[PDB]
RNA sequence: GAAGCCAGAGGAAACUCUGGUGGAGGCUCGCAGCGGUUCUGACGUGCAAAUCGAUCGUCAAAUCUGAGCAUGGGGGCGAAA
RNA sequence: GGAGACGACGGCGGGGGCCCCGGGCAGAGUUCUCUUUUCUUCUUAACGGUCUAUCACCCUGGAAACAGUUUGUCUGGAGAU
RNA sequence: AGGGAAGUCGGCAAAAUAGAUCCGUAACUUCGGGAAAAGGAUUGGCUCUAAGGGUUGGGCACGUGCGUGCGGUUAACAACCAACUUAGAACUGGUACGGACAGGGGGAAUCUGACUGUCUAAUUAAAACAUAGCAUUGCG
RNA sequence: GGUAAACGGCGGGAGUAACUAUGACUCUCUGUAGCCAAAUGGAUUAACGAGAUUCCCACUGUCCCUAUCUACUAUCUAGCGAAACCACAGCCAAGGGAACGGGCUUGGCAAAAUCAGCGGGGAAAGA
RNA sequence: GAAGCAGAAUUCGGUAAGCGUUGGAUUGUUCACCCACUAAUAGGGAACGUGAGCUGGGUUUAGACCGUCGUGAGACAGGUUAGUUUUACCCUACUGAUGAACUCGUCGCAAUGGUAAUUCAGCUUAGUACGAGAGGAACCGCUGAUUCAGAUAAUUGGUUUUU
RNA sequence: CGAAAGGGUCCUGUAAGCAGUAGAGUAGCCUUGUUGUUACGAUCUGCUGAGGGUAAGCCCUCCUUCGCCUAGAUUUC
């Protein structure tokens, strides 16, 4: 909701577009725009 | 201008009635039930900016204050000053009354 | 709303900020013109051997266009199909 | 040596014509009511005379406490006001 | 009507949006843009109010309408003339107020060609062609 | 003899006895956000597009599931008046070796002359 | 009809085509499988033993790109994008509509052709039969609904050139 | 039977015009404000469920009016 209000992803009546913002976040996660990794197991 | 004027009279496009707004102004419990039938996170400004007379939510306090100067708000005020039409007025128009003993 | 210019506030100055002015661009919405995207479109012995309607691209320029003149088939011309 | 003789675009100023407003004479229409009303004519060529019209140029004089000045910041001891 | 893409290969087609004033406007970016992003508030009529202009015009002493020598910047005043914008307020009708007309649907992304431009007149307008930029070769 | 080293070939690294090209013969090879570089470490490239694709909101007759209205036709009349196509013709069923019947065989049947429509068949695609 | 088939729910089989046999999702694909509703979501033919209804894929003229091959023109293991067939007024069939001859008309008959309904639920039976318990029917009777069919316009919606 | 008309039934929504100590305000004239007054002024109120329409596929009307009438032509056991 805060990401939608900040980025202006609003439906009619100023309601936040939580669906579209979730799709944006998932796409950024998959396409290497958010840093993440699985650490290797310690020997 | 009215958005999508063609389907304006559909039941799924219905707005709150003037007698309901009168009861909202008189009693905060009635308004509280009406606001309970909504979700606060889906409302403009998280529901913090509400005009009872127009039964409308606004995105900001400055938006609400600016709306108060317009003629739709003044038309609603004039209609409330004239008084909403009720079943009591309808009964009095034909001279019918209720006998409760 | 580009350079250039004026004022005010700073800054040792170079410069910075604010408000104006100005009117640049193979910039943009869009009328005519030019073009020709779409539609189970009209038409299909048609108004027409390529037309009609709506919609669409472009619209100050690598824009549109007249007349005069030049290039001629082993050729010409070709932002090349 | 000059004229013939020369691009495109932008805003600014002058002039003609058109458009618009008011008064007046004449004509026409409207008129249940209202409307001193609504409409129409009221023009002046080429060619000449005469008086004037931005730029620019000339004379006096010598500008800082710089000044003049365009919507647009150009001009001035190479002489500004 | 009610539902709202359940239709269909596919939202094809239609609908919705649309002028103007104001509030507000993210990522990305070649820092120029994106942008009219997005999302909101408003708009009729009538009666008023306020703001924004032009022209003309200064007192003495002499000579006699001009010449001087002065004196003064409350003309901050009068007289006359004139047009269109802008803002503010009350009142008032309403189912409608850009009332017809005119007039962006918007957004998240992927592929693709840098862009503006050009061609298969009469089935293909495009990742095709061109373009600026870059690189090579020949020639005194 | 030298290369645009363009095409092309090209698993490396050491040695030597060859001794120059071709060698040849052995050996052996597996930071939950840093460091280094002249702020950045990029093509995951902005803008632009009647280019191709997926999705969301809004929207609606796309659909459930159809109904109704208007104009012009179609229709009927007066006038005017073509063309395509055409062996001959046009109801079917079963059989008719060459997997074909409209005409033959055997049955069903079968009654003048017509009008509006329709798209099974025959005709109909500059086929 | 048969089965340890108590009841309920079924399973195997017989006669039977009278009557039904649905709505969606999914194309990084042999589109086949999932989801639900339901009484049930059976299978085929009349095309595919070539073949003019409409419209998508196998699919493929001319433009274009990438991959593989080729010295090249070009070809393909391939992948992508965009792309011209446009009757009916004829005969027959079918659906409707007239009709000559028998004077005109009214009331009838009925050969022949067509033919139509369907499924579920609820109340009662009954918490009964049956059952250790959990559970748990049916015939007669009654009332609705599903799908189909034929009408109709009092009412409610829709439609407005009643301009 | 037809054309009008009248009555009914429906549809819309209160006609034109006149008037009003209704009307935000503004400007004049004077009693300089005492509805001061007059003028203008969206609108409002009254006359006024008024006005307009009503079969074109609505109803009634010997007894509200006007008109029309025993044809013409063709054919027939
Ligand atoms: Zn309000």
């Amino acid at each position: 909701e805060m990401l939608a209000r900040k980025s202006g992803r609003l439906l009619k009546g100023g309601e936040p577009d939580v669906d579209g913002v979730a799709k944006q976040v998932l796409n950024d996660f998959m396409r290497g725009k958010i840093p993440w990794f699985t650490p290797a197991p310690e020997p | 201008g009215v958005f999508a004027k063609r389907t304006m009279t559909k039941t799924r496009r219905r707005l709150r009635d003037l007698d309901q707004i009168e009861r909202d102004l008189r009693s905060p419990r009635h308004l509280q039930q009406y606001k309970e039938t909504k979700a606060a996170e889906d409302l403009p400004g998280l529901g913090l900016y509400y005009c009872i007379e127009c039964a409308k939510w606004f995105e900001s306090e400055t938006s609400l204050v600016g709306h108060r100067k317009g003629k739709p708000h003044k038309r609603r005020l004039k209609q409330l000053k004239e008084g909403a039409y009720t079943h009591e007025e309808a009964m009095a128009a034909i001279g019918y009354r209720i006998d409760n003993g």
